[PDB]
DNA sequence: TCATGATCATAGGCGGTAGCGTGCGCCAGACAGGG
DNA sequence: CCCTGTCTGGCGTCCTCTCACCCCTATGATCATGA
């Protein structure tokens, strides 16, 4: 379901802005779990460049120059 | 209210029936109040979980995609062929039924032409590429999603399809709602799904089974009747005749559920001991 | 602080309304019987120091 | 924060930090005095029950407070929910350069445009004005600038036509439903004190004039004025995301 | 006959139903409810001696002392609350209590006490409330909400369906006291009997029957019936009654007196009862098989062994028979436990009960409530007698008590506030009775189980937890001191008493701050009936049911003035006539209508009366004698409308308004408009503004005046006579003659109240409305005071509208407006903001207020004069300086930036000891004048009307024609007459005088002693200056204005005068309205309310034709009374001929500008009428103008609709909410712009809005909006930089807010990094 | 000159010799009860 | 150990506008007045 699917992400900055953070967190803390901002709203967190638009065009050239 | 409301706004209304519809005023509103206060959060999910899907790719290399047919209740077609193949990639490559002629080729946007040229040769079920059988790592090719909504041509690469599915999903959710026999009306050939059938004694042909689906096959090749048919159903017809309209050709009990046979022969009891097995009790007023 | 008193027949909430009541020693759910090691054998004692602390 | 009474209602942060402190100042003294045996763990348990009452207030059984009700505010109360750094200051930020106020109709408008204010089209687009008086040299520095355009002189309002011209802004209805809910105008200076809002667009915000506020923002980069002139324009957008039904249907 | 401001204007009055009880005074709730507070009551209750004879007296921890009560008295207030307002402290009345100290000697407490002490003892201050029903508490006027909330008593819910997923409903009896603990008995799918107390943990139910010292033997002698089965020689015989065996089918073939009654495998039939109770068949034989599951009852104990046999509810097996067969019993009683007459749950609860005697339920009741600690007996003993047999801790009311005898089916509806026996066994019986399945549940929204709250209980429960807390202080002191020393103001001290009832009048959640911008919105936000606050329901959690109109809301609560949006339901509006029952329920007038007649006695009926007998309709015609004309009448008898008989009645409705509220019986046509439309109509016309003139309604209800005149914005007469003196300032009423006290001569003087600020900013005036030499009656008014005209209610101004569409300027629900509106000055709302500059106490010194200011020149400093505080009368703008304040730096105030007014008064507030400057003490000197003047003329008033009382004393009786003006008039008494009643009157009037000369000394001294001396204030201020601007806001673009029917609208285009549509006489049209909001939005009643004032207008106008031409009055007359007969059998019935020519000239001066036409609720002008008052003027009958245009000047086809709608302008008006900002202050925690417009802050782009962002492809939008426009503090120096140097350009950064969530997680044990 | 009384200023977390809480509701997943 | 009930954790629209409220009580010390 749509709140555990997004609950059960690799990703603990989309699961911490989603619901409960004290799970997403502490799981996130002992996993030792590494989030590398991966689509948009982590992007939207950390102020960059959305991966969809023109950032997009922006995202092919950091990945590729990477 | 078994009395009803016998005046109209022009004239007047006296006091309880002016009362009779507060009744029913303030249960729309809190309706309303209640039904955004779940609205919002429903958005809010969907935009949550999709959030991150994102056009990446222009072609992934696959034939598996689902079939689209005209849902079929029952009773009209509610949804035609043109208004859910607009717009999408074709799965496999649509042959009419001069087999072995093409129509289509495999990767063709279906744009209005084609979709009047769809409905012309009255084409059965357009076979064609869905997101959910996609095959893009991380994100879903361009393909797949089909025609730029909002727009007309193909999806540009990059478009954030997740967030604008999410809004149009929960977007009408302010508009929502919160709290014998069969009977036909076209004409066409009589087509039977997942039957096991067998002849009684009368002529007819009845069923000895739950998943019989009753099909009208129109003029032209596709569907306008379905009907699903118990178990143990009667027919007054069989499969591939022909029928007209107003002809109610099936009739059952839905209160009995019918145990009939295949073979001809004599019934005994086998392991059905009196007593214990079966128990004697005397239909009293009737006698039988 | 060391008190004598006896539990049940004197329930405490009527003694409640003066000083002395923060709480038993506990360690558990239930007031624990608290040892008296100084009453024992620790009577006299402060030769820490008068530090008189800070 | 002061509350300009000569006191200061405190955060309850530093409350809970306060009573961290007060008991384990007080741990520390009585491990330095001895404790009485069996002793040595009353106010252990104490420290450990305000440690726990500051990391996430309430998860322990019965929180605390300060006044009177209310349990106050611990860390995990100022990372979860609402009121909460994830929904309140990151995801969703108040904004500069922005102005609100009370719409209307106005139908001699063209589709892509829509009127707006004098006042509010000199209060959002002050550092432009400023930018184009010290180019034209009608300023020497910032504040005589500043000072000007404070007055309301009769050459600014000249600035302020070459600088509305081709310049897109964002209005927004509050409650943004689907993506339609932002769209981009240019902008007509209006004597008056509402935004005129032409009417074919109302179809899309769900909007009547009963007294409907919409929020206006300014694309201050060069290439925001470039997406909201290709991407968000009010042309653009005819047809809706949700079929292919069109949007500017006549009401 | 009519009152004489009745014959100024009398309106219009359509309406058939003959009334017959007129409106009650409409804040009788708050009034009658507070009086019943604070009042000498004997005889105990209710009131303050309540609390103070229930927590009185005080008896000590057994030091034989105890500090019992006398009475109590309030002394009068310091202050008024003319000054209580002005200066800010609470308007209190100290509370005095006389209590009593006695000391008990040793070995005797039944002895004397040595000593005793009665003593006046100061605690708290009550808020005394003021006649309009408010509170005055920090100088602001507050309004005490009342609440609705749950009765105390039982209560028999079922948790339907939901629970145990298998359909089988449970059944829960809350019994709910109005103090102490709750109890909540409930079942289970087990079918067990399951106690709870206050929701806490679960224990079987029997448990508590032994803590109330029941044997088990008892218990199944009260919860069953027994059987009885005898020994008799042959196969233990068996006494039956067969109405057990009711559809029970027998396990054998029952036989008796040699015949076969019943077959083995059939049933006990009603016939097979019949035939047994009539042989009278008392023994019948049972097989061995029948007693195998038989429940015992009794403890059967053997003799010889001395042992047990069988246990009591035990089920009985072979070897038990066995047992007690041979030990000499021939009875066994056993119980009767079937599967739907009485199931076995006490028998099941007690086979789940580990318990066996009293001792060990009172240690499980005692550990369940206090878990884990040593029980003893003695402290199980107390907290079973403390739970909820005592009077301290547990405390049904007298509500409670009715509740629970009604709901019990007792006789007596009086009893002891505490439990006993009797009541939780009668709970336990009705708990199974339901479970049986006769008798009913019992729902929660109906009004007989909804008790209404208001201001005296609610205080008075805040007044006595006060009192605890303050006997749990006197408990603690008054055995551990040394007496006798001490008296009983050093023990008991007023801090918590006056916390009590100050923070609940405070800051409470009913105790709410008055929504005043309107005599309407005062008269219902005082009746309103909040479902919220303490002990009731939260907004946020529930729910479905209560914000549904049930259906005994009828006549008590207002079905349709709620409002809409989160609480809706909630925040219900009392009705018009709907009292309050003397318990606290509510009550409605009904019409006893005995067997053919309808009397005209009223009678109040509650919810649970109502419910019984059968009411009539409001509007059932009958003829003349109250006899029903038709022979089916519509009425209700249980909840549910039908069709009844025509003398089956037996109650009637008293009049047809009583279903709804007084904001929404204003509404003419009211059962014309659709219910959600009649919602939002009343709600917006609880929120209008006072306009500058206020005019009058053209078509109102004839319920303004009751609105007018029961609120407290008018200055209505006490008694009648004749006025005196009118002037803007005041009134003198000289009272008549048969209306007056013989001492205290007596005439009245009114202040009014001139302009000053209200609550919303808007400007309560008071304007007089009588000429001079005018008599008035007892119970009228003399001045008009905000939104009303001559004693009516007029809101906002009636108009002449159109229905048309008008080039698109009027789209979805704009209004377009002519320049002719604003031209003249009728929506011109007048608006008084109060600003406040404090001179506070901080170091390097204290600050300066005086005019050398640094930074300024002359341009700043001509408005102000010497001192720094500006001149009264300075019409300033936005941005200048009204005090001048500079700290050990500039700090003056100034106007803030957008608003323009008139500095219309100023007030200066020294705290005492600081050295007056010279303003302080111009506005000493002014205002020691005006109060000086003014006792000077109370006194020269008053003595006038002496000396008018001596001249008309000494007309008779000695009287002297030419010596009474020869001497000076202080000397009238020493004349030629003897010892009669006049020389008696004149020693009287001697001493009114005498006594006026030394009050008016003492009340000099003692007035200049309050103007004179200083004020208490804030920790650490010198001097608070607070000064009033009275802006004018006229009408522009964007003002929200609506009629009373749900039209809204934003105004959306001042036209000129010319391009209005006028019609073929030349007038142009005011207002062009939108034609298509009528068939969707279903508010019809707007267009019948247009076609109504177009007759009244054209009655108007043909008045204003035959006076203007000056013709004689027999004209005036005749068209007069025929515009005034007009109709059906009316009401109103008026005649001219009783007038007499003078006051019929006036009459038609006040109908010049229309005549005003009352359409009472739902018994209105029918078309016909206003067909017929339309053709008495010479207007068209459809009420369809054929109207020109004013652009081309060519006829619009299809003849539109014009008239007059009474519209109300609303104050959301345009320059309030708009708002802009470029760059201004930010946030210090998150470095984020603030939040508001007060403070210059920027419009949220919330979570929203970033969806719909992302749901383009604008990406460097989004990054430039919450980077550089809103949080990196570089990125945007960097970013104003390179806009003012033209370069369009961001360095993004990072958010300072993200940096701020990086150090909220790694303060925790979180180690959050940033890779690379 | 000394003592007593009154007034003013400065200083901390149920208030009391108990008991207050009581009108949301669903889902879900772990913890444990019964068999 | 295999259900099956209980328990306690999560969650419950957006944007804006207005208003109030944000210790008082007790103890100790100092000063003044009276004996
Ligand atoms: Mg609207
Ligand atoms: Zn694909």
């Amino acid at each position: 379901g749509i709140t555990k699917a997004s609950l059960a992400t690799e990703s603990f900055i989309s699961a911490a802005s989603f619901q409960e953070t004290t799970r997403v967190l502490t799981e996130a803390a002992v996993a030792g779990k590494r989030d590398e901002l991966r689509g948009l709203k982590e992007n939207v967190i950390v102020g960059r460049l959305i991966p969809a638009g023109t950032g997009y065009a922006y995202h092919q050239d950091r990945m590729r120059r990477r | 209210i078994e009395t009803p409301i016998t005046a109209n706004f022009r004239e007047g209304l006296n006091v309880l029936q002016y009362f009779i519809s507060t009744h029913g005023a303030r249960k729309g509103l809190a309706d309303t109040a209640l039904k955004t206060a779940n609205s919002g959060y429903l958005t809010r999910r969907l935009v949550d979980v999709a959030q991150d899907l994102v056009v990446t790719e222009d072609d992934c290399g696959t034939h598996e995609g689902i079939m689209m047919t005209p849902v079929i209740e029952g009773g009209d077609v509610k949804e035609p062929l043109r208004d859910r193949v607009l717009g999408r990639v074709t799965a496999e490559d649509v042959l009419k039924p001069g087999t072995a002629d093409i129509l289509v080729p495999r990767n063709t946007l279906l744009h209005e032409q084609w979709c009047d040229l769809l409905e012309e040769n009255s084409v059965d079920a357009v076979k064609v590429r869905s997101v959910v059988s996609c095959d893009t790592d991380f994100g879903v090719c361009a393909h797949c999603y089909g025609r730029d909504l909002a727009r007309g041509h193909i999806i540009n690469k990059g478009e954030a399809i997740g967030v604008i599915a999410a809004q149009s999903i929960g977007e009408p959710g302010t508009q929502l709602t919160m709290r014998s026999s069969i009977q036909v009306k076209n004409k066409g050939s009589i087509k039977l799904s997942n039957v096991k059938s067998v002849v009684n004694s009368s002529g007819k042909l009845v069923i000895t089974s739950r998943n019989t689906e009753l099909k009208l096959i129109d003029e032209f090749g596709r569907t306008k009747e379905s009907y699903k048919v118990p178990y143990g159903a009667v027919l007054a017809k069989g499969d591939g005749e022909q029928v007209a309209g107003g002809e109610t050709v099936a009739n059952w009990d839905p209160h009995t559920m019918p145990v009939i046979t295949e073979v001809s022969g004599f019934v005994r009891f086998t392991d059905m001991i009196d007593g214990q097995t079966i128990t004697r009790q005397t239909d009293e007023l009737t006698g039988l | 602080l060391f008190v004598e008193f006896d539990p049940e027949v004197i329930h405490t909430t009527t003694i409640n309304a003066t000083r002395g009541v923060s709480h038993f020693v506990r360690f558990g759910a239930s007031p624990a019987i608290v040892p008296s090691a100084v009453i024992h054998q620790l009577s006299v004692y402060k030769p820490k120091d008068i530090v008189d602390p800070a | 924060v002061p509350l300009d009474g000569g006191r200061f209602a405190t955060s309850d942060l530093n409350d809970l930090y306060r009573r961290v402190i007060n008991r384990n100042n007080r741990l520390k003294r009585l491990l330095d005095l001895a404790a009485p045996d069996i002793i040595v763990r009353n106010e252990k348990r104490m420290l450990q029950e305000a440690v726990d009452a500051l990391l996430d207030n309430g998860r322990r059984g019965r929180a605390i407070t300060g006044s009177n009700k209310r349990p106050l505010k611990s860390l995990a109360d100022m990372i979860k929910g609402k009121q909460g750094r994830f929904r309140q200051n990151l995801l969703g930020k108040r904004v500069d350069y922005s102005g609100r106020s009370v719409i209307t109709v106005g139908p001699y408008l063209r589709l892509h445009q829509c009127g707006l204010p004098k006042k509010m089209a000199l209060e959002l687009f002050k550092p432009f004005i400023y930018g184009k008086l010290e180019l034209r040299g009608l300023a020497t520095t910032i504040k005589a600038a500043k000072k000007m355009v404070e007055r309301e002189e009769a050459v600014v309002w000249d600035i302020l036509d070459e600088v509305i011209r081709e310049h897109p802004v964002l209005l927004n209805r509050a409650p943004t439903l689907h993506r339609l809910g932002i769209q981009a105008f240019e902008p007509v200076l209006i004597e008056g004190k509402a935004i005129q809002l032409h009417p074919l667009v109302c179809a899309a915000y769900n909007a009547d004039f009963d007294g409907d506020q919409m929020a206006v923002h300014v694309p201050l980069t060069l290439e925001a004025q470039l997406e909201a002139r290709a991407l968000m324009m009010s042309t653009n957008n005819i047809l809706s995301p949700a079929n292919g039904e069109p949007i500017i249907v006549p009401s | 006959v009519y009152s004489y401001t009745e014959k100024k204007r009398i309106r219009k009055d359509f309406g058939k139903r003959p009334q017959v009880l007129d409106v009650p005074y409409l804040l009788s709730i708050q009034l009658d409810s507070f009086q019943k507070f604070i009042e000498q009551d004997p005889e105990g209750q209710y009131g303050l001696e309540a609390a103070f004879r229930s927590v009185f007296p005080i008896q000590s921890y057994s030091g034989n002392s105890e500090l019992q009560y006398v009475s109590y008295r309030l002394g009068e207030p310091v202050f008024d609350v003319q000054e209580c307002q002005i200066r800010g402290v609470t308007y209190s009345a100290p509370l005095r209590v006389k209590l009593r100290l006695v000391i008990y000697e040793r070995e005797a407490p039944e002895g004397t006490v040595k000593d005793i002490k009665e003593q006046e003892v100061y605690m708290g201050e009550i808020p005394l409330m003021t006649d309009n029903g408010t509170f005055v508490i920090n100088g602001t006027e507050r309004v005490i909400v009342s609440q609705l909330h749950r009765s105390p008593g039982v209560f028999f819910d079922s948790d339907k369906g939901k629970t145990h997923s298998s359909g089988k409903v449970l059944y829960n009896a809350r019994i709910i006291p109005y103090r102490g603990s709750w109890l909540d008995f409930e079942f289970d799918p087990k079918d067990n009997l399951f106690v709870r107390i206050d929701r806490r943990r679960k224990l079987p139910a029997t448990i508590i029957l032994r803590a109330l010292n029941y044997t088990t033997e008892q218990i199944l002698d009260l919860f069953f019936e027994k059987v009885i089965f005898e020994i008799r020689d042959n196969k233990l015989q068996m006494e039956l009654v067969p109405e057990r065996l009711r559809g029970e089918t027998a396990s054998f073939d029952i036989e008796a007196n040699g015949k076969v009654y019943v077959e083995k495998g059939r049933r006990i039939t009603a016939r097979h009862i019949r035939q047994l109770e009539k042989d009278d068949v008392k023994l019948i034989e049972v097989p061995v098989e029948y007693i195998a599951g038989k429940v015992v009852a009794k403890d059967y104990i053997d003799e010889s062994t001395g042992e047990l046999i069988c246990a009591a509810n035990m089920e009985l097996s072979l070897d038990l028979l066995a047992k007690l067969s041979q030990s000499g019993h021939k009875r066994i009683e056993t119980l009767f436990t079937n599967d739907l007459d009485h199931g076995p749950y006490i028998s099941e609860t007690l086979r789940v009960d580990p318990t066996n005697d009293r001792l060990s339920a009172l240690v499980e009741i005692y550990r369940m409530m206090r878990p884990g600690e040593p029980p003893t007996r003695e402290a199980a003993e107390s907290l079973f007698e403390n739970l909820f047999f005592s009077e301290d801790r547990y405390d049904l009311s007298a509500v409670g008590r009715m509740k629970f005898n009604r709901s019990l089916l007792r006789e007596e509806i009086e009893g002891s506030g505490i439990l006993s026996k009797d009541d939780i066994i009668d709970v336990m019986k009705k708990l199974i009775d339901i479970r049986n399945g006769k008798g009913e549940v019992d729902d929660i929204d109906h009004l007989g189980n909804r008790r209404i709250r208001s201001v005296g209980e609610m205080a008075e429960n805040q007044f006595r937890v006060g009192l605890v807390r303050v006997e749990r202080a006197v408990k603690e002191r008054l055995s551990l001191g040394d007496l006798d020393t001490l008296m009983p103001q050093d023990m008991i001290n007023a801090k918590p008493i006056s916390a009590a009832v100050k923070e609940f009048f405070g800051s409470s959640q009913l105790s709410q701050f008055m929504d005043q911008n309107n005599p309407l919105s005062e008269i219902t936000h005082k009746r309103r009936i909040s479902a919220l606050g303490p002990g009731g329901l939260t907004r946020e959690r529930a729910g479905f049911e209560v914000r549904d109109v049930h259906p005994t809301h009828y006549g008590r609560v207002c079905p349709i003035e709620t409002p809409e949006g989160p609480n809706i339901g909630l925040i219900n509006s009392l009705s018009v006539y709907a009292q309050t029952n003397e318990y606290g329920f509510l009550e409605t007038p009904y019409r006893k209508v005995t067997d053919g007649v309808v009397t005209d006695e009223i009678h109040y009926l509650s919810a649970i009366e109502e419910g019984n007998y059968v009411i009539a309709q409001a509007n059932s015609n009958l003829d003349e004698e109250g006899h029903f004309v038709e022979d089916l009448v519509t009425c209700r008898s249980k909840g549910e409308s039908s069709l009844f008989s025509r003398d089956q009645v037996d109650y009637m409705d008293v009049s047809t308004q009583q279903v709804v509220s007084v904001g929404a019986s204003l509404i003419p046509f009211l059962e014309h408009d659709d219910a959600n439309r009649a919602l939002m109509g009343a709600n917006m016309q609880r929120q209008a503004v006072p306009t500058l003139r206020a005019d009058k309604p053209l078509v109102g209800t004839g319920m303004e005046r009751a609105v007018a005149v029961d609120s407290g914005v008018t200055a209505v007469a006490k008694r009648g006579g004749v006025v005196q003196y009118v002037d803007a300032s005041r009134i003198v009423i000289k009272v008549n003659e048969d209306e007056m006290y013989p001492g205290e001569a007596g005439i009245d003087i009114y202040n009014l109240t001139k302009y000053t600020r209200s609550n919303q900013n808007t400007c309560i005036n008071q304007m007089p409305c009588v000429s001079l030499g005018e008599p008035v009656e007892r119970g009228d008014v003399l001045a008009d005071g905000p939104s009303t005209d001559l004693g009516e209610l007029a809101l906002g101004q009636n108009m002449r509208v159109a229905f048309m569409p008008w080039n698109g300027y009027n789209f979805e629900d704009s209004i377009l407006v002519s320049e002719r509106v604003v031209q003249e000055d009728r929506f011109t709302t007048i608006h008084i903001q109060e600003l406040a500059c404090v001179s506070r106490d901080t170091k390097l010194g204290p600050e300066e207020i005086t005019a050398d200011i640094p930074n300024v020149g002359e341009a700043a400093l001509s408005k102000l004069d010497e001192s720094g505080i500006v001149y009264i009368g300075a019409e300033v703008t936005g941005g200048d300086i009204l005090v001048g304040k500079v700290t050990p730096k500039d700090s003056s105030l100034r106007v803030p930036n957008g608003v323009s007014g008139t500095v219309i008064d100023v007030q200066v507030f020294t705290r005492d000891g600081v050295e007056k400057d010279k303003r302080a003490l111009e506005i000493e000197e002014m205002q020691l004048k005006q109060a000086k003047k003014d006792l000077s003329e109370e006194l020269q008033i008053l003595e006038a009307g002496l000396f008018s009382r001596i001249r008309a004393v000494l007309v008779a009786g000695g009287v002297e024609a030419e010596k009474l003006d020869k001497l000076p008039r202080d000397r009238w008494l020493e004349l030629g007459l003897t010892d009669e009643e006049k020389q008696n009157q004149l020693e009287q009037l001697a001493e009114q005088y005498d006594e006026l000369k030394h009050e008016f000394e003492k009340k000099l001294e003692a007035k200049r002693r309050k103007i004179t001396q200083g004020d208490d204030l804030a920790p650490g201020v010198l001097k608070i200056v607070k000064v009033y601007l009275a802006v004018k806001r006229r009408i522009q673009p964007g003002d929200k204005m609506a009629g009373r029917h749900g039209n809204k609208g934003v105004i959306s285009k001042i036209n000129p005068i010319e391009d209005m549509p006028y019609d073929e006489n030349g007038t142009p049209v005011d207002i062009v309205l939108n034609p298509l909001g009528v068939p969707s939005r279903m508010n019809i009643g707007q267009i019948l309310e247009t076609h109504l004032g177009m007759a009244a207008k054209g009655i108007g106008d043909k008045i204003n034709a035959m006076l203007k031409q000056q013709q004689e009055v027999a004209k005036l007359r005749e068209f007069i009374q025929r515009a005034y007969d007009l109709g059906a059998d009316v009401r109103q019935k008026v005649d001219l001929s009783t007038f007499s020519d003078e006051e019929v000239m006036r009459l038609a001066e006040n109908l010049r500008k229309g005549m005003p036409i009352a359409t009472p609720v739902f018994d209105g002008a029918k078309e016909a009428e206003i067909k017929e008052l339309l053709k008495l003027g010479d207007l068209p009958t459809s009420g369809q103008i054929r109207l020109y245009d004013g652009r081309t000047g060519e006829q619009f086809e299809r003849p539109v609709t014009v008239g007059y709608m009474y519209m109300l302008k609303l104050n959301h008006l345009v320059d309030d909410k708009m708002h802009a900002r470029s760059t201004g202050s930010y946030s210090l925690v998150t470095q984020q712009p603030l939040g508001g417009k007060a403070q210059f802050g920027g419009q949220r782009f919330g979570e929203m809005e970033v969806w719909a962002l992302e749901a383009y492809g604008a990406a460097y939008t989004l990054q430039e909006m919450l980077t550089v426009k809103s949080d990196d503090v570089n990125g945007r120096t960097k970013m104003y930089k390179n806009i003012v140097d033209g370069n369009h350009q961001m360095e993004p950064g990072m958010p300072e807010s993200f940096n701020v969530l990086l150090k909220e997680i790694r303060s925790l044990g979180i180690n959050i990094e940033l890779e690379d």
